[PDB]
């Protein structure tokens, strides 16, 4: 059998190298070979995806060696619905984020002209070991490349981007980095636990073995014990999926990311916090997990309202943004500790919504702020006049994150809000008000910068608002085809959800609560 | 043979065209829009033939057309109930849509973007038709935040204005807050049933508790009020008619209002079990019944007094649904005719601002009656409807409804008599205010204006819209022709006649009299004053729509932005503050340890022979200490 999911993470990172080795006269050649790279591992999670069986067994395209047996971990490669959706979303994402950025790099000057050969490589470097971190079904692989991520995460933030770059890349890559080395510390702890229990030859990292013997049973380990390892590894989680209050180093690096960069972070990269949970949270510390449950509800609605009025209170556009993300992760997270077939499904479904639907926002609120010079949501005013179509992706963007039926993000929504609700229905109640603050701090951003008169500089001046170019349509309109497909007609990836969602509570022995 | 699910998709599909093809359909946009809408009539009148040629419960149409969410237990799947009560309204929407769009033609002929203005209006069809033809609550909810989302580009429209952009941002929110209402109506339903369809939901009706079903009754009711505009969410309807005239005349005939009564009616078997719910219905429904006749009375703008009449109208229709099934049919009928004459009246309204040079202040109007006939004929066919003359529609559903509110018996019969009865009193004293500012009296015109017949495109809608609310009442009344046909999926009630028709009908022809009265004395006697006459502390509440503004921006807005500061404060101070504090504390630690590195090297020979520490250390590891 072909080693597809090898394949699809070694290509981004294979092209990476072509390109930053390519000369520094070959800039746009150097585009054109990321965008290919871009589409070429886009064809291979294509062609995954098809292949891909959601009646079959819970794990497919297994790949499997031995990579460092000595600790007990192994090149296991294999994924499920959970990994598949978000590995169609990095996949199809790369190559619009590398079409967005086209130019973002063009004005960087020095590291031997290399520049937009770097910015292109690092994203292509982002991508792979995203995917990577999205099939390994070993914990130490998962981990080393969770990790690993963050790096050119990081000199794409404090390489480019705004003139606060580098606080912002500090406290990014600080931030994460503490998370991802209590990650290690637990596990070690793990590690040391498997080793000292007779259900494994040793200690492991096989992800599918160590969760066999849990949910058997055979492997049964102190409460306190496997508490600490939870809190661990959700700790890391919360800060890479950010999890309130431990998001605050997002809006910084979001607002002084380019927008490309930013949205990778946000709608790609932030996500393999979530699914982070989803896969080992939930299924390595069943019980853990069941015991914090209360907690992190709690900790993901309260993620929710907060983010939700920062947004509201904000005055950068790119900070609202990067807080309205901060609410949807606190949704995603909601949804995915409720241990409910809804809530789950539902926030699987979110995970790649808000990909979508945050990748188009983020993109049109960059565009409209490199057509101006300022971020600020009251230097704006009228674009709607000047720029029609800016304005409307713009409106169809938010009305995504505000989640209108019509569009994808609703779906997911409701879906995590009824999953809450069956459990925990005043936690629903306070996530639902989220809807009505949504409304608000899209529509009123909305009316503060397209509505109203034309605002001084924007339809004349020296840097007037021209309307969306034709690489930004490029850019634009599959985002918005991807919202309203997944709106209309959400089964087709539920299709794929709702299996692996199900396999997931039946390891962790929780069933959707029977209607009274 | 033609599905039912194309009433959707022919409206929706112009809209996309409309909104995909840009300005090369500019030229032609409208035309498409309109066709869309015609064909969506002809749709709806072809099944509403069906289902007559249908007895029994053939009559409904029932069409599931695919899967749509299966998680788990939810398995939801897209269908489309055209029931007797679902008909009504598409027959409603459609006809009224289509009209609505006809004058449109004209009233957006001399500005611009008038394709994309028809691309909205067709968008706001196809909401209205998946609200009221989704045969389960979240293809309902689907179709309520697509009504709520055109209505706010609708309001939207003419995006220069900052009025316009701010009503539609407040409209879109206030809808939210009823849709979130609704969300949680939902999740209860799903819940506690496990299924949100409309089938098995009412098959598990009588189950759950009387508690579980208030609630679920009062989260539609808030959701009602929503769209409905009903208190204390009735405060978006005055702000919305910064938009175009044809906007405000669709969103209070057919849709965005009637949204509310769609949903209190078809939800009719959650409401029979909870008579709680029930009850607040009725409260609401009276309360903003009676505040939108006292803000009408105030408004000096054809607009806002047209507002506050479609709010006291759809407070009375929302006090009879309220009543259970004794009302239910009698508020679907009150609903249709008040599509016809309330479209009526603001079409001849947006006539008159378009003579007028678009003002819109009643005083400036005056003498209007002979300077435009046809305009002038079809307000005042509306008006006779909207006032109830016995020859007019609306008589014959406001006295039914009149009739069920006073045989609820009891207290409450006899508080919401009373209150109808008030209710028809201050609508006949405002809406004759309104007529008598607009068409009587000295000209009062200002600017120069010069006063034009409407065109012929602008007027046969005007035409038919009389031509509806002068029989439509009628036609469905005499015979219980509608309350016959709403049975089968209605319930089914017989009559208390608590008191004589005739004399509840004498009662309201002598309220309206008494208000007609007051009017022409207060205008048409006396001339229509061209300021503002100052007057008690009411007459300024109500032109303040009795603060319901205020309180909001008092309640909400003042404590939101309490709220936001306090929560940005957090962020900034304490949230990342922890982290600050953290960084400066290794700050500090770290400067403390490097004046340790003092370089001299008998301080680093002293910090050696603190190897004393290892040795005791050693020492005392057998110490046991
Ligand atoms: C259960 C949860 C319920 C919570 C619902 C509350 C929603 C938010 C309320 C505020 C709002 O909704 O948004 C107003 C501002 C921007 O205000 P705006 O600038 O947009 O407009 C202003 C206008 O200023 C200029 O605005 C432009 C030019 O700038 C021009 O066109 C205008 O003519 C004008 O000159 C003008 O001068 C100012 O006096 C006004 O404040 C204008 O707003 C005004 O809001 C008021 C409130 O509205 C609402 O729906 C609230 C009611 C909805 C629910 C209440 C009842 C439900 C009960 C259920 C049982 C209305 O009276 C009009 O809506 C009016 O319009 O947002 C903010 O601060 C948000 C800050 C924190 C909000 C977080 C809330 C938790």
């Amino acid at each position: 059998t072909f080693p597809w999911l090898t394949v699809l993470w070694a290509v981004p990172v294979v092209g990476a190298a072509v390109v930053i080795l390519l000369p520094a006269a070959q800039q746009v050649l150097a585009k054109w070979l990321a965008l290919a790279v871009s589409v070429l591992t886009l064809a291979v999670t294509a062609v995954v995806a098809i292949g891909f069986d959601p009646a079959a067994a819970q794990y497919q395209f297994v790949e499997s060696h031995r990579w460092i047996p000595s600790f007990g971990t192994g090149y296991i490669l294999g994924v499920d619905g959970i990994a598949l959706a978000l590995v169609v979303l990095t996949a199809v994402l790369v190559p619009l984020l590398i079409i967005a950025g086209w130019n973002d790099a063009s004005r960087q000057t020095g590291l031997a002209g290399r520049s937009v050969q770097a910015y292109l490589a690092l994203t292509l470097a982002v991508e792979g070991m995203v995917l990577m971190s999205l099939v390994a079904l070993d914990i130490l692989l998962f981990y080393v490349f969770f990790e690993a991520m963050l790096i050119p995460m990081y000199f794409l933030i404090g390489g480019f981007g705004g003139e606060n770059r580098s606080r912002a890349a500090v406290k990014f890559l600080l931030y994460n980095l503490f998370g991802g080395l209590i990650m290690l510390a637990a596990v070690i702890g793990l590690y040391v636990v498997t080793a000292g229990s007779d259900a494994f030859a040793a200690g492991t990292f096989d992800f599918r073995e160590i969760v066999a013997a849990v949910s058997s049973g055979e492997f049964a380990v102190n409460p306190a014990i496997m508490n600490f390892l939870f809190l661990g590894f959700m700790f890391a989680f919360a800060v890479k999926a950010p999890l309130w209050p431990f998001h605050r180093w997002l809006p910084d690096a979001a607002v002084e990311a380019t927008p490309a960069s930013a949205v990778l972070m946000m709608a790609v990269m932030d996500k393999v916090g979530t699914f982070g949970m989803l896969r080992y949270c939930l299924q390595l510390f069943p019980d853990a997990s069941t015991y914090f449950r209360p907690v992190v509800i709690t900790l993901a609605a309260i993620g929710i309202v907060y983010g939700a009025v920062l947004a509201i209170g904000q005055t950068d556009v790119m900070r609202l943004i990067a807080y309205t993300s901060i609410s949807h992760f606190g949704f995603i997270i909601l949804g995915i500790f409720v241990m409910t077939s809804q809530g789950q499904s539902g926030s699987t479904l979110y995970m790649i919504n808000h990909g979508i639907s945050t990748a188009a926002l983020f993109l049109i609120a960059g565009f409209l702020v490199s057509r101006r010079g300022s971020r600020l949501i009251d230097s704006y005013g009228g674009v709607q006049k000047v720029a029609p179509v800016l304005a409307g992706t713009f409106l169809v963007a938010g009305l995504a994150t505000l989640s209108l039926p019509g569009l994808a993000p609703f779906i997911s929504e409701f879906l995590v809000l009824i999953g809450t609700f069956t459990r925990y229905p005043v936690v629903a109640v306070f996530a639902a008000t989220a809807l009505v603050l949504s409304a608000v701090y899209i529509l009123w951003t909305y009316q503060r910068m397209m509505t109203g008169p034309v605002r001084d500089g924007i339809g004349d001046g020296d840097r007037p608002v021209r309307d969306l170019v034709p690489r930004e349509l490029v850019v634009v309109a599959p985002l918005l085809a991807l919202l309203l497909v997944l709106g209309i007609y959400p089964k087709p990836a539920l299709d794929v959800i709702n299996p692996a969602v199900e396999h997931t509570l039946t390891t962790i022995g929780q069933t959707d609560p029977e209607p009274t | 043979w033609l599905p039912v699910w194309l009433l959707i998709a022919l409206p929706a599909a112009g809209a996309t065209i409309l909104l995909l093809a840009g300005r090369r359909s500019d030229r032609w946009g409208h035309l498409l829009g309109c066709a869309m809408s015609l064909a969506a009539f002809a749709v709806g009148t072809v099944l509403f033939a069906g289902m007559l040629g249908r007895s029994g419960e053939e009559r409904a149409v029932h069409e599931a057309l695919f899967s749509w969410v299966p998680v788990g237990g939810l398995q939801v799947d897209f269908g489309l109930q055209l029931d007797q009560l679902s008909v009504c309204f598409v027959l409603l929407i459609t006809g009224v849509g289509s009209l609505i769009h006809i004058y449109s033609i004209g009233y957006m002929a001399e500005d611009p973007d008038r394709r994309r203005f028809f691309a909205y209006l067709n968008l706001f069809l196809a909401a209205m038709l998946l609200l009221v033809l989704a045969d389960n609550y979240l293809g309902l909810y689907a179709g309520w935040e697509g009504v709520g989302l055109a209505s706010y580009l609708l309001i939207g429209f003419w995006s220069h204005k900052p009025s316009a952009a701010t009503a539609a941002k407040k409209a879109f929110v206030v809808n939210r807050v009823g849709d979130m209402g609704l969300a949680i109506a939902l999740m209860i339903m799903f819940a506690t049933i496990g299924s949100i369809s409309f089938a098995g939901v009412f098959a598990a009706a009588p189950g759950l508790s009387e508690a579980t079903l208030s609630a679920i009754g009062l989260l539609l009711l808030l959701g009602a009020c929503g769209k409905s505009a009903q208190v204390p969410l009735q405060s978006w309807l005055g702000d919305a008619m910064e938009g175009p005239t044809p906007v405000s005349a669709l969103i209070h005939a057919a849709t965005m209002v009637t949204a509310g009564v769609y949903l209190i009616v078809r939800s009719g078997p959650i409401f029979d079990l909870a008579p709680t719910a029930q009850t607040g219905v009725v409260i609401v429904g009276a309360v903003t019944l009676l505040f939108g006749a006292i803000i009408g009375c105030a408004k000096d703008d054809i607009k806002k007094a047209l507002a506050a009449s479609t709010m006291s109208q759809i407070g009375y229709m929302v006090l009879a649904a309220g009543l259970g099934p004794a009302g239910y049919a009698f508020a679907i009928m009150h609903l249709l005719t008040h599509g016809f004459f309330k479209a009526g009246l603001f079409l001849g309204a947006g006539s008159v601002m378009h003579a007028m040079n678009d003002e819109v202040n009643m005083r400036r109007y005056g003498g209007l009656r002979k300077v435009l006939p046809v305009t002038f004929a079809t307000f005042g066919l509306g008006y006779l409807a909207i006032i109830g003359v016995p020859p007019l529609a609306g008589f014959f559903s406001k006295d039914g409804i009149i009739e069920a509110a006073l045989g609820a018996g009891g207290a409450r019969g006899v508080i919401l008599g009373g209150a109808a009865i008030l209710g028809a009193g201050i609508t006949a004293f405002y809406m004759t205010r309104v007529m008598l500012m607009t068409f009587f009296g000295e000209k009062r015109w200002a600017a120069n204006s010069h006063p034009h017949e409407a065109p012929a495109v602008m007027t046969w809608p005007m035409i038919l819209l009389a031509v509806g609310s002068v029989v439509s009442g009628g036609a469905l009344a005499i015979g219980g022709t509608l309350s016959h046909w709403l049975e089968p999926v209605v319930g089914t009630h017989e009559a208390h006649h608590a008191v004589p028709v005739w004399v509840v009908t004498a009662i309201v022809l002598a309220v309206v009299a008494v208000g007609i009265a007051v009017a022409y004395r207060m205008y048409a006697r006396q001339a229509v004053p061209e300021e503002v006459p100052e007057g008690s502390a009411l007459t300024v509440a109500a032109r303040r729509d009795l603060y319901g503004d205020a309180f909001n921006e008092a309640v909400f807005m003042r404590g939101g932005q309490t709220l936001t500061a306090a929560m940005v404060t957090v962020d900034d101070k304490a949230v990342d503050g922890t982290a600050g504090g953290l960084a400066a504390l290794v700050s500090r630690t770290s400067d403390a340890l490097r004046q340790v590195q003092t370089g001299f090297a008998r301080s680093y020979a002293l910090s050696m022979l603190g190897g004393s520490a290892l040795v005791v250390a050693a020492i005392l590891a057998v110490q046991l200490w």
